[PDB]
């Protein structure tokens, strides 16, 4: 995680040697387990 | 905001403006969701009556997207003191939900530990507001934003005459004369991470505005993430 | 806002 | 006993600061046992319309 946010788009935490990506409300984790995909028209933190 | 620049259309969409009984803006806020505005406790004392406007860019001209919202409940942190400005946090519940639009949209709340190690350690955050454009001048008629370096906490303390608690952090420049000012308080400090903006600060106080050797002080949102969640229930 | 010693 | 209490321990850790509670909770300003998040309830004034 201290390396490239562990290629997470948003949040990175570590379980037992596994980097483990995650996301703000209104986003859903991509299949790749890294990217964060907006579920709606006005996802938080994006300019419009 | 002293220095910096006007926000382009859709550039600062999480900015709210708190307006008094004379319908004048005295303070800012950050849109957290359709019902919740993040602001400073001290702003509560700077008006007899207030509502929340979203979408304003030029406050001398309606432009579409703008709305006023009545505040239903004020959640004030009850450890706030006007003596130290410690715990300078409050959350407003609106009567009626915001309609997101261009120029109206929430900032993301970060996860606590992650924000500590990775947002607080970026180089810059962005502060925005309608406040005075000079310490002794007039409020801006336009939303402005300013990119501000995070400032190490020992540098912050060194420069400051007043206490800097763990619930605060400094951002700004040493010689450059650009910073937040009066009317910007309660407003957003946000930090970009991989083109998503998370709210990392509340505009709190400064010893003057943009004085050489002085930095704006902000309430440290990552210190209050549990309290913020609970307030949004 | 403005807090002056 | 009481809500969230079990017969037999952990006070409320507040944000920005510094018959037993169940596996779950923590003691607020009144050892009622209540969640980490619910602690923060001790640190809110609720206010209507408003304000100075
Ligand atoms: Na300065």
């Amino acid at each position: 995680c201290s390396l490239d946010n562990g290629d997470c788009d948003q949040f990175c935490h570590e379980e037992q040697n596994s980097v483990v990506c995650s996301c703000a409300r209104g986003y859903t984790l991509a299949d790749n387990g890294k990217a964060c995909i907006p579920t709606g028209p006005y996802p938080c933190g994006k300019q419009t | 905001i002293v220095g910096g620049q006007e926000c382009k259309d859709g550039e600062c969409p999480w900015q709210a403006l708190l307006i008094n009984e004379e319908n004048e803006g005295f303070c800012g806020g950050t849109i957290l969701s359709e019902f919740y505005i993040l602001t400073a406790a001290h702003c509560l004392y700077q008006a007899k009556r207030f509502k929340v406007r979203v979408g304003d860019r030029n406050t001398e001209q309606e432009e579409g997207g703008e709305a006023v919202h009545e505040v239903e409940v004020v959640i004030k942190h009850n450890r706030f003191t006007k003596e130290t400005y410690d715990f300078d946090i409050a959350v407003l519940r609106l009567k009626t939900p915001i309609t997101f639009r261009m120029n109206v949209a929430p900032a993301c709340l970060p996860e606590r530990d992650w924000a500590e190690s990775t947002l607080m350690t970026q180089k810059t955050g962005i502060v925005s507001g309608f406040g005075r454009t000079h310490e002794k001048g007039r409020q801006s008629t336009r939303l402005k934003m300013l990119e501000v370096p995070y400032v190490d906490r020992n540098s912050c303390k060194l420069s400051s005459s007043f206490i800097i608690t763990q619930n605060m952090f400094c951002a700004g420049y040493d010689t450059k004369q650009e910073d937040a000012c009066q009317g910007d308080s309660g407003g957003p400090h946000v930090t970009r991470f991989k083109d998503t903006y998370f709210v990392t600060g509340i505009v709190s106080w400064g010893e003057g505005c943009a004085r050489k050797g002085k930095y704006g002080i902000y309430t440290k949102v990552t210190a209050f993430l549990k309290w913020i969640d609970r307030s949004m229930k | 806002x403005i807090r002056l010693p | 006993c009481g809500e969230n209490e079990k017969y037999d321990d952990k006070k409320c850790k507040y944000d920005g600061v510094e018959c037993v509670c169940e596996e779950g909770f923590y003691r607020n300003k009144d050892d009622k046992c209540v969640s980490a998040e619910d602690c923060e309830l001790d640190n809110m004034d609720f206010i209507y319309p408003g304000t100075r």
